[PDB]
């Protein structure tokens, strides 16, 4: 578990965010605001991700 | 839209009294009507034109 | 003969400064409640869960 | 910086002023508002 | 909340229609003659003007 | 299925089950690829709200 | 009081696939190597000069084009033509049908080219009488010589891609010659794929210049000097390139310097006349949606 | 055509000596809150934010 | 100036009674519109002039 921790906290770039945490902070209405899409493309129904 | 309410309640302050009508409580709320058709409301001998 | 489409919710939750205007109502108002249902009333003027 | 913000924030036709980002009102002429 | 309030202008339109009353006889008018010039002459089609 | 904090504000007016409005008449004679525009955007905030 | 109608009888009726094709316009300019009322067709085109049998050239038209008499459509009956002819500063009503569609403008300026595109753009090819029709090239005057510009670049790495083809990238050569940018607007044109050859003899001269011209002028240099000699002209030993100055008359013989700089300056006068614009008509007035225009002719 | 203007102010304070003139409002009562909003009833008559 | 509340309660006691109006809170308030051309505001089917 080194070798599975070293090679990967090395030199790292900005560090990469998914969408699921990028939804997981932004508010209730924050959403709701025409100054995003590329978090309401992948909305489509509430119980598949 | 027609009517609602969330608990029996606001039906009832509904056709208590139409002015002094409270729309949104805590923890409901009501619509009221609006159609090119109205009714008479019956609940007892109340009448809500 | 003359169809309509009405217009429905059911089920919903408001924000979290809530508020009163009802002057006579001292059941739900504790904020634990959560409600799951509405009330209709039809043609025959009866109320439909 | 100035490439951030325009991105968190936001011609004619025949005689006539049109802009492209609006293919259609409903409530009327879209009015303005201001700030101080 | 930022560090301050703010106040908000607008505009409206209304298409009103209007009452115009005007009294008697309050402007003398002048009429002249009219002239007919012409102008624009092509082979296909001529123009006029009054 | 609609979302949990969707306001309840838009729904006692003449309105959709649409997330958006959907009057055609507003646009163009003829112009599909404009018409889509007014139904399927999220850059264009809606002709209602 | 004067008349003007110039008739063209013809031999042979239309066929009901032609006509059609010759109402899809009904005004448009045509030279017209007459004065008469009552013509002949084989003057109405273009194949006088550019037929199929011979190879096309481009001085030929444009010595035919300022030499020729322009006219305009009015009717096509299928007996007979009826063209329209153009007085030195008349006023008349024209439409395009033009190949590919250059939009117009109001209160501009006009030359007649010739068509040096695809031949299916070009012409109309008659059948009835087995005999071609050729329009000329309407198109205004700064696209016309933009037009030719870089199309005239086109054609010349053409020949040096098939001598060694390692010297000029196609992708190079496709982005930055078949795009036009004026009015703010982008057009593109007929690569031609078939094989061109029209806009080759400006390129069999122009290159036989470059080479004349540089040339030339040290021999022009050395020519008149004086305490007389023009005093601007001192300033262009600034301009003249450093590699130039270093030719001498000595290995070019007396005998054939003479044949040079007779030869100098007959391509330098030849050229001129070609770039000094053609048969013209302003047009002030027009609308884009009828295509209708408003001209006045102007002759050269 | 007559136009007009229209005065607006948005998110405001109000002095020390705080005070109730109302009928009924359970809700908004404490002085941690500070609204940041107003809402304006459009021209067909929805208020918006 | 035209309406505005700073918490959603205050135009409902704007609309509910007129006379008995509450024109000022704590932390919030309401302008009455002063123009010279007079609507029918219209939430739900309560007419204030």
């Amino acid at each position: 578990l080194f070798r599975t921790f070293h090679q990967y906290y090395m030199g790292k770039n900005v560090a990469f965010v998914p969408d699921v945490a990028q939804k997981a902070l932004v508010t209730t209405e924050d959403l709701l605001h025409p100054t995003s899409h590329r978090l309401l493309r992948l909305e489509v129904h509430p119980f598949f991700d | 839209p027609t009517l609602a309410a969330s608990h029996r309640v606001m039906l009832d302050e509904y056709m208590s009294n139409k002015q002094t009508h409270a729309p949104v409580h805590m923890g409901q709320y009501l619509i009221e009507e609006v159609a090119p058709m109205k009714r008479l409301l019956k609940l007892g001998n109340k009448v809500v034109y | 003969r003359i169809q309509y489409t009405y217009f429905f919710p059911v089920g919903l939750h408001l924000p979290v400064p809530r508020y009163s205007t009802s002057v006579s109502v001292r059941g739900v108002e504790s904020p634990a409640i959560q409600s799951t249902e509405t009330w209709v009333v039809n043609k025959n003027n009866v109320p439909l869960c | 910086l100035h490439d951030y913000i325009k991105m968190k924030a936001g011609g004619y036709a025949a005689g006539v002023p049109r802009c492209e980002n609006l293919p259609g009102l409903s409530h009327g002429q879209l009015a303005t508002c201001e700030i101080i | 909340h930022p560090g301050f309030a703010m106040t908000v202008v607008r505009t409206d339109e209304v298409l009103a229609e209007h009452i115009l009353y005007c009294s008697r006889a309050s402007t003398s008018m002048f009429v002249g003659l009219p002239s007919v010039v012409r102008r624009e002459v092509r082979s296909d089609a001529v123009t006029f003007e009054i | 299925p609609t979302p949990v904090t969707s306001d309840v504000a838009y729904f006692q007016t003449p309105s959709n089950p649409r997330g958006r409005a959907a009057c055609v008449v507003s646009c163009d004679a003829y112009s599909n690829e404009s018409a889509e525009r007014l139904l399927y955007d999220h850059s264009i905030p809606d002709p209602a709200y | 009081a004067l008349d003007k109608s110039i008739v063209v009888n013809l031999t042979s009726r239309l066929f009901a696939d032609e006509l059609a094709a010759l109402q899809s316009k009904i005004g448009s300019v045509l030279p017209l190597g007459d004065c008469h009322r009552l013509q002949n067709i084989q003057a109405l085109g273009l194949g006088c000069v550019c037929s199929r049998e011979t190879s096309p050239d481009y001085i030929q038209i444009m010595q035919y084009l300022s030499k020729c008499t322009l006219a305009v459509l009015e009717e096509v009956r299928p007996d007979s033509l009826r063209l329209t002819r153009m007085d030195p500063s008349d006023n008349l009503q024209i439409k395009n049908v033009y190949a590919p569609f250059f939009q117009w403008d109001s209160n501009t300026q006009l030359a007649v080219l010739p068509p040096l595109f695809s031949r299916k753009d070009s012409t109309i090819v008659l059948e009835s009488n087995g005999f071609d029709i050729v329009f000329p090239m309407v198109v205004p005057q700064q696209l016309g010589h933009a037009i030719l510009q870089q199309l005239l670049v086109y054609h010349i790495y053409s020949k040096i891609s098939a001598g060694a083809p390692g010297d000029v990238n196609m992708a190079e050569l496709d982005l930055y010659t078949t795009n036009v940018s004026f009015m703010g607007r982008t057009y593109r044109l007929d690569v031609d794929n078939t094989d061109l050859r029209v806009l080759d003899d400006l390129s069999m001269y122009l290159c036989i210049l470059s080479a004349l011209v540089p040339r030339g002028c040290l021999r022009l240099l050395t020519a008149l000097v004086r305490h007389d000699r023009h005093p601007l002209t001192e300033v262009f030993e600034g301009v003249v390139p450093d590699e130039v100055t270093r030719i001498d008359l000595d290995q070019l013989s007396v005998p054939d310097d003479i044949t040079r700089m007779r030869v100098m300056f007959s391509y330098l006068q030849s050229l001129s006349s070609i770039f000094n614009l053609g048969p013209r008509l302003h047009v002030y007035a027009y609308s884009a949606e009828t295509l209708a225009a408003s001209c006045w002719y102007s002759p050269r």
